DNA sequence: CGATGTCTCTAGACAGCTGC
DNA sequence: GCAGCTGTCTAGAGACATCGAT
């Protein structure tokens, strides 16, 4: 059934833009996307299929924000019940680091493209929210195995090691992506307090020092903190530019742009000091990897005052 | 008549806002065993926003007098409107001096659960509710005692262990007044949860 | 197991709607192999589904017919104290009224006082100038004509 | 020493939390009144902090902590709301009043880090509370400075970490 | 406890930039 | 010659962050 209607998108979506009727698209996505549901686990055709949405994605190049954001979730309400999703979603965050800017407008990113669907305009929170919207599902199951991990043990902590190992390759190119104004900054700036409360499975190890779990600190602390306050320097601006385009009272759009930031620091520091309480009592320094807390200052520029 | 006949009927928004004002401007001016009709129907036939005024306009009106348990019947037959009573009593308290029937109604409607016993926690860490007037309720209305309905109001005291003893103690004296009544059988299941309640726990409640 | 279902029920009201799975399917296995409480199990149901109509209250009325359906003496074992439920026409005869008259309509068939206790019920809800026992007692019309079955 | 500092952070504190809270230019005459008061306070806030690069104790620090971590915060509750207001009225004396804030404020972020150097477990855990109001502070500013429609008048700046009167 | 405002947007319109 | 066509502006509707104490 659905190779028929698999067929039909190819010649539909193969078809030049004068001939979307977007309608149609949206149906038979959402037809497949119903359709795929009751596909049982022991079979090929999940495979082949899945390869093939897979494979739709990397060489078709849609234009539609609706069209997107559908396919993107049949993608991924199917890889999640075979593997892993977060080598998907770091694929993706591969794609959007590329597609847009740099954090630090410095160093170029290589024009990369590991799907064809992300281009200069689907990058905007079209795919930035489904991205941190599946990174959060992730991360809300991890706390449940971390709830689970506190012989059968050491497979456990197998796992989550390894994922948020994948997982903070995600937001660590992620959050080097140079995000636009409006909520897609809020989303990251939240789902960063989220991913520090790597907190919890510091906390349960202190009844305990193995070698992976160092190694998952030295990823954390050479791939999130001091990329994360480099965000913190740049929404600075994009919020005084944002707040400009004001009746062009204001108080609502100032402290709603800002609360998450002293959330975040809250959380680094957090995480920051559990790392403390570990290192002194598992008699291992595991702070050489990271860097000095970073804070900020101001001074109003009377000059300048009228 | 007039009412029983309009329950009977059907309702329209109009009439039956300025009929239902004249209702509550006629209901404490009649005898006791009178109005309960007029509580019934503007229980079980009218719900609205301005039933959270309504009802404390109707307590205003029993306030004073306080074998009549066709109100109980009444509260019992709507369920909304008893959400609107603890929405009522939750302002009632912080103005009036908690009468005895707003204590009578905040375990009807406990009985029948959560929120009544979120407010009355607030109003454990506000006010206290001088227990006087629950201790003449008991003495002279304690044919609904029935134990299961205030067993969750006694056992409230283990959530309230954690701070403010007083109020565990105004538990243990309305427990010891209610005890000395009647309902034997009650009395023995009161007597089974204060051994309970010394054998089950540290020594404060021993 | 019969105190368990029952406060499930209570502390429903999805892993809620999935409560309500486990506690249906536990109240109906403990109905239909313990014959001593199957009374006590009708009458706990009798007395959950009174004064509740806030909550999805849907549970209610489908295990009670499915466990009729098991089991239809259970209620004449009881001595038929479902007539006490006909008040029901003012809480929110909607849906539940029509599916309780669904679940019950071998035994009112069987059974002529029940079917005379509806009858009455009926025709004096009817001539009620009330929208609401107006609509309860058209939904209830709508059962009580293929009640009773003459067709061949 | 620590005991007197104890004391005196305390009392600070309890009577600047006193002062009334926020109004809505209700009254002329008060939004002036009421600054001196926070000046002073200030400036007794600052002369306590500049007491603690003296006596580097480890009490000491305890206290400083958590208790200009509490100063900075009912400051940010009370006093503001009346700058919202107090602004338009007076320019440069607030001004000033925030000049003193950023001298003192300044040092606990210093304070932070030392703590933060040399692990220690007993002293480290107010550090997290005490950042997050800071950067409160230091965004509150932009919204008082929005209250009266001075938006490129801000220059949130990066902080150079410093030790304890010394540096890094 | 959770009603509410804020925001990505998809289209339509009549009105500015094509035209005429 | 003022007849044609070409697009940001505005209202629809739906999802989210904090909205503001129960």
């Amino acid at each position: 059934q659905i190779r028929q209607f698999q067929r039909s998108l190819v010649n539909q979506l193969s078809s030049a833009e004068d001939d979307f009727n977007s309608k149609e698209t949206q149906l038979l996505i959402t037809i497949l996307s119903t359709l795929s549901k009751l596909l049982d686990p022991g079979s090929q055709q999940f495979l082949q299929f899945l390869t093939w949405t897979v494979k739709i994605c990397k060489e078709n190049a849609l234009e539609d924000l609706s069209c997107c954001k559908g396919l993107l979730t049949l993608l991924f309400s199917l890889h999640v019940l075979y593997k892993s999703p977060v080598s998907l979603l770091r694929e993706l965050a591969q794609d959007i680091h590329a597609c847009l800017g740099d954090i630090d407008q410095d160093v170029e990113i290589e024009s990369r493209s590991h799907f064809a669907i992300v281009n200069v305009k689907t990058a905007a929170p079209t795919v930035c929210l489904l991205v941190l919207g599946q990174a959060d599902k992730v991360l809300e199951e991890v706390d449940w195995l971390i709830k689970r991990l506190t012989n059968q043990t050491q497979a456990l902590e197998k796992g989550v090691i390894l994922q948020l190992g994948t997982l903070l390759t995600v937001f660590h190119e992620l959050v080097q992506t140079a995000l636009p104004a409006g909520s897609c900054v809020d989303s990251l700036l939240r789902s960063l307090s989220k991913t520090y409360a790597l907190t919890s499975l510091i906390k349960h190890y202190i009844q305990a020092v193995p070698g992976r779990l160092e190694k998952l600190v030295k990823l954390s602390g050479s791939h999130l903190t001091p990329q994360c306050y480099s965000f913190i320097t740049y929404v600075q601006n994009i919020h005084s530019e944002s707040l400009s385009f004001a009746e062009e009272t204001v108080m609502a759009k100032v402290l709603r742009d800002t609360k998450p930031i002293p959330n975040l620091i809250f959380a680094i520091e957090q995480y920051e000091k559990f790392l403390i309480h570990l290192s002194k009592k598992s008699k291992v320094n595991l702070m050489q990897y990271m860097k000095l807390s970073t804070s900020r200052d101001f001074r109003i520029n009377a000059s300048m005052l009228d | 008549p007039i009412l029983d006949a309009l329950s009977r009927l059907d309702l329209d928004a109009e009439l039956l806002a300025k009929v239902r004002q004249s209702a509550m401007t006629i209901v404490p001016s009649v005898k006791l065993e009178d109005l309960p009709v007029v509580i019934k129907f503007i229980l079980h036939n009218v719900k609205a926003a301005d039933a959270v005024e309504v009802i404390s306009d109707l307590r205003k009106s029993l306030d004073l007098s306080s074998l009549f348990d066709v109100i109980k019947l009444a509260v019992r037959f709507q369920k909304d409107v008893s959400e609107a009573w603890i929405k009522a009593i939750e302002n009632s308290t912080s103005v009036s001096d908690h009468k005895v029937l707003d204590l009578i109604v905040l375990l009807l409607i406990h009985s029948t659960r959560k929120q009544t016993e979120k407010v009355l926690r607030s109003k454990i860490r506000l006010g206290c509710m001088p227990e006087q007037l629950m201790q003449n309720a008991f003495q002279n209305h304690s044919m609904v005692i029935k134990d299961f309905f205030p067993s969750i109001l006694s056992l409230a005291q283990t959530f309230l262990h954690s701070a403010h003893p007083a109020v565990v103690s105004f538990g243990s004296c309305m427990y010891k007044q209610a005890f000395a009544v009647f309902d034997s059988y009650c009395q023995q299941e009161v007597v089974c949860a204060l051994v309970t309640h010394v054998c089950s726990g540290n020594e404060t409640e021993l | 197991l019969v105190d368990l279902g029952f406060s499930l029920m209570e502390s429903y009201e999805m892993p809620a709607q999935q409560a309500c799975k486990l506690g249906a399917s536990i109240l109906l296995e403990t109905f239909k192999v313990h014959e001593p409480i199957r009374s006590d199990i009708l009458e706990q149901v009798l007395n959950r589904v009174l004064t509740k109509a806030a909550s999805p209250v849907s549970h209610f009325i489908d295990l009670l017919s499915n466990i009729v359906v098991s089991a239809p003496l259970v209620l004449q074992n009881s001595s038929s104290r479902v007539t006490e439920t006909f008040d029901n026409l003012s809480f929110l005869p909607i849906d539940t009224v029509q599916g309780l008259l669904r679940a019950v309509q071998p035994l009112l068939k069987v059974s002529m006082s029940v079917r005379d206790s509806l009858i009455l019920v009926l025709q004096k809800a009817i001539f009620s100038r009330q929208l609401d026992a107006r609509k309860a007692a058209v939904a209830g019309f709508l059962l009580l004509l293929r009640n009773f079955k003459i067709l061949g | 020493f620590p005991v007197f500092f104890r004391v005196m952070m305390a009392q600070l504190e309890s009577s600047v939390k006193s002062i009334p809270a926020g109004k809505p230019s209700d009254s002329g005459e008060v939004q002036l009144e009421k600054l001196l008061k926070w000046n002073i306070a200030v400036r007794n806030f600052h002369i306590l902090i500049n007491l603690v690069k003296v006596f580097d104790s480890r009490p000491v620090l305890s206290i400083c902590l958590k208790y200009g971590r509490l100063f900075v915060e009912a400051f940010l509750k009370l006093a503001m709301p009346l700058l919202d207001h107090s602004f338009k009225k007076h320019r440069d004396d607030v001004q000033s009043l925030l000049k003193t804030l950023q001298l003192s404020t300044r040092q606990l972020h210093h304070m932070c880090g030392h703590s933060k150097i040399h692990q220690d477990l007993g002293l480290t855990n107010h550090v997290p509370l005490l950042k997050k109001s800071l950067e409160q502070f230091v965004y509150r500013v932009k919204a008082m400075l929005a209250f009266n429609h001075c938006q490129e008048a801000f220059w949130v700046g990066v902080l150079k970490n410093r030790d304890l009167q010394g540096e890094e």
